[PDB]
């Protein structure tokens, strides 16, 4: 699960 | 230590309040122990987990301008001027509620 991009 | 974002996010229900909270505290986490790695410092405002499980919970964004993230036009921004003081702060403040 990314969080920034 | 008397943080108005904090005292709002609060008031979510326990289910939103640990979602919420989790996700701040691994943002401020990831810039305080990381100082170096500019990637931790820029949020994309679409980004899914972001817009759809922080942005929408009261309280939530305001705890990362608390912290001193700034709000760009497609980011929110942890810029150089801002202390990692303020963001530790708020990232305690945070846990002792999640403990709480």
């Amino acid at each position: 699960d990314d969080l920034y991009g | 230590s008397a943080s108005p974002a904090v005292a709002e996010l609060c008031q979510n229900t326990p289910e939103t309040f640990l979602e919420a909270s989790k996700l701040l505290l691994t943002y401020a986490d990831n810039i305080l122990r990381n100082p170096s790695d500019e990637k931790y410092r820029s949020i994309r405002i679409g980004n899914t987990a972001f817009s759809t499980r922080l942005l929408p919970v009261r309280g939530a964004v305001e705890c990362l301008f608390e912290m001193g993230f700034e709000e760009g036009e497609t980011h929110l921004i942890f810029p150089k001027k801002a202390s990692v003081e303020q963001l530790q702060k708020i990232r305690d403040l945070i846990a002792i509620e999640r403990s709480s």
